């Protein structure tokens, strides 16, 4: 259940985008992860029943930084 | 009898950081299908199909072509807005 | 440099495993993304630079379970 989802995070990632990518993936209801822009410093995450709110809780006490740049129904 | 008008759409995404792929793919087992995807038009790949790799060539209207194992077939079909 | 994407698609088993699989494969070099596809969302498609696809095979079946390679293409990028 869920109405698609469509989430872009903003890292920091400084030694850190595999570990970041390896949490956002292995994230509950996650269909696709994917690094957005020139530098590939966004993570765009697309599923059905991901909570953004421990996401980004997740990431922060394991990557340091994170801040949500879009959550849209996809 | 394969009719791809009947054939629902793979289930696939698009990498944002590479060109959109203009063609979906259905791959068949004795006209029962197997599976489905993207790719690109006026290309190639290389797919597992049944116990062989094949090299399957695309054209611009998105007709695949390969050296298939007996039962087996690759058909393409392009994508809607291309 | 000018050099393709590489796209790569991986069927992996299931159990309680598409996540481990997710997971590790999103983990390693290169990787620029990780989509489960498929009729029966049990493939993972992957797209980067400088994946060793066998290697990659090998870690899957090390640290998760079966998993067999069914394509290794380029992006069309001309
Ligand atoms: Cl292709």
């Amino acid at each position: 259940p869920g109405l698609k989802q469509k989430i872009v995070i903003k890292v920091a990632m400084e030694g850190c985008r595999s570990k970041a990518m390896a949490l956002v993936a292995s994230t509950g209801g996650v269909d696709s992860v994917a690094l957005v822009g020139d530098l590939r410093d966004k993570i765009e995450v697309v599923g059905y029943g991901i909570d953004p709110i421990k996401l980004i809780s997740a990431l922060r006490k394991k990557v340091g930084d994170a801040e949500l740049l879009q959550v849209s129904q996809a | 009898a394969i009719d791809l008008s009947r054939e629902r759409d793979p289930n696939f995404f698009d990498n944002p950081g590479i060109p959109v792929p203009e063609c979906f793919w259905f791959m068949f087992k004795n006209n029962v299908r197997q599976d489905a995807g993207t790719c690109y038009s006026s290309w190639k790949m290389d797919m597992k199909v049944g116990p062989n790799w094949v090299h399957i060539k695309s054209d611009d209207n998105c007709n695949l072509s390969g050296d298939f194992p007996p039962g087996w077939i690759v058909l393409g079909k392009k994508r809607p807005g291309f």
